[PDB]
RNA sequence: GCUUGACUGCGAGCGUGACGGCGCGAGCAGGUGCGAAAGCAGGUCAUAGUGAUCCGGUGGUUCUGAAUGGAAGGGCCAUC
RNA sequence: GUAACGGGGCUAAACCAUGCACCGAAGCUGCGGCAGCGACGCUUAUGCGUUGUUGGGUAGGGGAGCGUUCUGUAAGCCUG
RNA sequence: UAGCGGCGAGCGAACGGGGAGCAGCCCAGAGCCUGAAUCAGUGUGUGUGUUAGUGGAAGCGUCUGGAAAGGCGCGCGAUACAGGGUGACAGCCCCGUACACAAAAAUGCACAUGCUGUGAGCUCGAUGAGUAGGGCGGGACACGUGGUAUCCUGUCUGAAUAUGGGGGGACCAUCCUCCAAGGCUAAAUACUCCUGACUGACCGAUAGUGAACCAGUACCGUGAGGGAAAGGCGAAAAGAACCCCGGCGAGGGGAGUGAAAAAGAACCUGAAACCGUGUACGUACAAGCAGUGGGAGCACGCUUAGGCGUGUGACUGCGUACCUUUUGUAUAAUGGGUCAGCGACUUAUAUUCUGUAGCAAGGUUAACCGAAUAGGGGAGCCGAAGGGAAACCGAGUCUUAACU
């Protein structure tokens, strides 16, 4: 039997088309073009979702860095005195205690002080 | 005797083959009607190389492998067909889609008088076997769709599985039962 | 019940479609790699082509011959010869029994199996053991 | 079409019972009185065909 | 000085080559030479001194012999 | 076109030696999930409870699937 | 397989067997009785077929719908429920199909017959000469001159006559068979330019013949020759009367037919590339495979009213397309302007291996017959026993005078 090929191809094309929406131009309009970004675009994915934890990781060390300063101490002591005061709380949690509660982050360092001298 | 799936699964596709028959084919890019002449020269163009409109890849031409008139016949081999045969009356068996009796006839060649005895019968879509065969029987059951009317030798599987319910002449059952010994 | 039919598990064998995406494993080139002779439409070496070096079936001397009597001559087991049609054993009833064929012309009786009744045995070559199998059970050497 | 013989190795080989074949040695159809009654003594009889030759004797019948 | 072991048929086993092959070999049967004997000798102290197959030459032959008996030819052994 | 630290810039932010911290990868760990290979008992790999382990990959080898056209099931089913 | 062969690649029988069909005769000659079977020509009759044909069954109501064959309820026929058409899918609306019939006229064939020819049967004898062979040279026999039978002969030769001749694979003898140098022969075998009926796991307008359509046309070429593209309104033209703008146009807006005009003759469906129009958001101190991840703002759509959802993406970290060939590419090595369609490991017979099914020291038929996948048919192939080059032997065999 001989076999057409026009609805599985206009399926395939339209969905690839379909994952290439809002691209510019050709990458937009065309499938040579449209196939090869998309495929980018899940390198770029698949690289990303790793490197938000470090973008991220590195964000948090910044603010902690950042408050525990003003609190008048550095990042580096801060986070010796919590693993000798034994505290296991994230950079994280920390970030957002040390953006929204300032008090609570003011007397962690006062902890982080206490367990360092 | 126990039913054999893959045995009988063979020899109905055996059998369907034996039904196809080998009537296909189509051009080369020897039977394609045309020229040999190269369509341009190798080189001085910055077209593609040319050798014959006749090639597949170009319009208008062969199939890249035609089709030739091939025989589907496969081989079945005696001891399976008839094994096959002994599992699939067994099995009709075992379903309870087997009735026999002495004598089925009727004296008229007439689907009325059938269809009446198929409805005091109650029976719908079934297979009608004979030990020798009736000039107004097969009359009376050529024209209906759902009954096939048979001599005891020319049997198919495929029959045998397709029609609901199998109706057996005694005789009929006697030259089967020989004929598989 | 027609519609309700698999074959045995593993009997139909799916099959190799080349050069039909990259997933199959035969995506380019097939299973037939990169460039080469193997690599060719209909790109193939004859049988025992060992580039130029001389093979196997060339540096060798040939020898013997054909003896055009080993052909129409056959041997018998000791089973058969019961199937003769009575228990004598001949040129004929052998060759009626199709076991040897019709252009035999001499035959040999070899020990090959249990041997069970009497056979009157007439004109052949007969072994040892077998003649002593044949007489145990009751049978005659006679040309 | 049927399979064409090479007629060379049905003349050469000859197939034993385990599948093996047998073949007969080369240095027998001259020179001979340079080399030894020892050495000839090993070419005379016939011999088997080893392992990577199978094929190449098979694909030849 | 004496001599033909630069004899034949075999080979447990080993080595070295992808393969064809090449090489080492105690020991068995027969039958020789040397020594009184135990023993030694299957060429040179060893490692190079060479040529596959096909085709045809010569000698021998418990092989075959296209109806049969022979022969021509073919094979096998030795060799060119 | 500076152009011989990547740069700004540095008398330490350079160099030698010592200590304690910290950052830092898809490595390691924590959680949740998939599959293969074992190893286990009810039971027969139909599965279930763990537990060990593996899972970059071209040519290339093997195993398992999806989707399209046509034939039987189909004078049955869906459909103005 | 045996053989042929730079014994390389390749070519590849015969014997013998199993089947469809089977059928035998005349002249080189005179007598004897003489149409006594044959065929050839010419007609007649019968049968049967071709070239036109004839009849050919039985359904209504309701509902959706532009339209009924569809749905539901109740019937009828069938040696016809093969197929095609009729406003969608029909056994019962039409043509047909099963069945039953038909020829003034020319024919095909098969019988029997009548008319003309030839020749039946018996005796006696006649038995195909520049022929069979042979030398030279070539070709065919599967056989390349090989130790090479056998046929044919272009050149040169050149026997015997039943006590004779030919072949039996160089050749000789014995033996076996045959009677050449003249001719005829049905069938079973091979092919389809054409006609009828039927089948298709063949295609469905870039496929299938080159051609579904005014195709071997238009067009190229002096010529031989090459050689396309292009199917579909709707069921029925009811193909758009009439009014308006515009140039008595092209085109359009209304009316109107129609179930439908975004089916209006470029006409079913109407994708994508490409080109416009409208809305929302962003962009005019900011640089690079244009994404991805985070994320402010703006506009809509939801509500359990916390915000989950979409469109946009100010700013920021990271970040040099794909294929191929490559040791290696962002590479300034190749290929691609883009879309859409087509396009590349198939087929037949052999061999081997795996998986699976059957049977089992057995398995299995092929060609053929056949109410034709059944059943006969077991001619043949493979396997159970090998060894040796072979005669030959046999659970042994070969080497060797001989093996433990
Ligand atoms: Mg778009
Ligand atoms: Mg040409
Ligand atoms: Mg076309
Ligand atoms: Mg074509
Ligand atoms: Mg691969
Ligand atoms: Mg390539
Ligand atoms: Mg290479
Ligand atoms: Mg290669
Ligand atoms: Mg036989
Ligand atoms: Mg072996
Ligand atoms: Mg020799
Ligand atoms: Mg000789
Ligand atoms: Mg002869
Ligand atoms: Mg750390
Ligand atoms: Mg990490
Ligand atoms: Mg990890
Ligand atoms: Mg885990
Ligand atoms: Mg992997
Ligand atoms: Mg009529
Ligand atoms: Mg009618
Ligand atoms: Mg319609
Ligand atoms: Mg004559
Ligand atoms: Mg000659
Ligand atoms: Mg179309
Ligand atoms: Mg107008
Ligand atoms: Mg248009
Ligand atoms: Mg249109
Ligand atoms: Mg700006
Ligand atoms: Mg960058
Ligand atoms: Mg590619
Ligand atoms: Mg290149
Ligand atoms: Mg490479
Ligand atoms: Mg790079
Ligand atoms: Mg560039
Ligand atoms: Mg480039
Ligand atoms: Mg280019
Ligand atoms: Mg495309
Ligand atoms: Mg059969």
């Amino acid at each position: 039997a001989r076999v057409k090929r026009g609805v599985i191809a206009r399926a395939r094309h339209k969905k690839i088309l379909k994952q290439a929406k809002g691209y510019y131009g050709a990458r937009s309009r065309v499938y040579r073009v449209a196939f090869q970004a998309v495929i980018k675009a899940g390198q770029y994915a698949y690289r990303d979702r790793r490197q938000r934890k470090r973008q991220f990781r590195q964000l948090w060390i910044a603010r902690i860095n950042a408050a525990a300063r003003q609190n008048g101490i550095s990042y580096s002591k801060f986070i010796n005195g919590l693993k000798k005061a034994s505290v296991e709380i994230d950079r994280k949690i920390l970030a957002d205690i040390a953006v929204f509660d300032k008090v609570a982050f003011t007397a962690l360092v006062e902890k982080a002080k206490a367990a360092l001298a | 005797r126990d039913f054999n799936e893959a045995l009988v699964h063979q020899v109905v596709v055996a059998y369907a083959a034996g039904a196809r028959q080998g009537t296909r084919a189509q051009k080369t890019r020897a039977e394609v009607t045309g020229s040999g002449k190269k369509p341009w020269r190798q080189k001085g163009t910055g077209r593609a190389r040319s050798g014959s409109i006749k090639s597949p890849i170009w319009r208008s031409g062969g199939v890249t492998f035609a089709a030739r008139p091939q025989d589907h016949s496969q081989k079945v081999n005696k001891k399976m067909y008839r094994g096959a045969l002994k599992s699939i009356l067994s099995e009709l068996v075992r379903q309870d889609r087997l009735i026999v009796v002495e004598k089925f006839s009727v004296e008229a060649p007439k689907t009325k008088l059938l269809a009446q005895k198929l409805k005091d019968m109650a029976l719908e879509d079934v297979l009608i076997i004979t030990g020798e065969l009736d000039e107004n029987l097969f009359l009376a059951a050529r024209n209906l769709h759902k009954v096939d009317v048979r001599d005891a030798t020319g049997i198919d599987p495929v029959s045998l599985i397709a029609f609901d319910k199998v109706v057996m002449t005694a005789d009929a059952v006697k030259q089967v039962e020989e004929m598989l010994a | 019940r027609l519609n309700t039919l698999s074959p045995a598990e593993g009997s139909k064998k799916a099959g190799k479609r080349l050069g039909r995406g990259i997933g199959s494993g035969l995506g380019k080139t097939g299973g037939r790699g990169h460039k080469g002779q193997k690599s060719r439409s209909g790109g193939g070496v004859r049988r025992g082509f060992e580039g130029g070096q001389m093979p196997l079936y060339r540096r060798l001397p040939k020898f013997g011959f054909t003896s055009r009597k080993a052909a129409i001559t056959a041997e018998i087991r000791l089973s058969d010869l019961a199937k003769v049609e009575g228990g004598v054993v001949d040129l004929n009833t052998l060759k009626a029994a199709n076991i040897i064929g019709i252009q035999i012309e001499f035959a040999k009786v070899i020990l090959a199996g249990e041997v069970t009744t009497p056979v009157t045995v007439r004109g052949l070559r007969v072994t040892k053991g077998a003649r002593a199998a044949i007489e145990a059970a009751g049978g005659k050497i006679e040309e | 079409p049927k399979i064409k013989t090479v007629r060379g190795a049905a003349k050469r080989f000859k197939k034993t019972g385990k599948g093996g074949f047998k073949h007969k040695h080369a240095n027998l159809r001259h020179i001979l009185t340079k080399k030894a009654t020892k050495r000839k003594r090993h070419l005379r009889p016939k011999a088997m065909v080893s392992k990577g030759d199978l094929g190449l004797v098979i694909a030849c019948l």
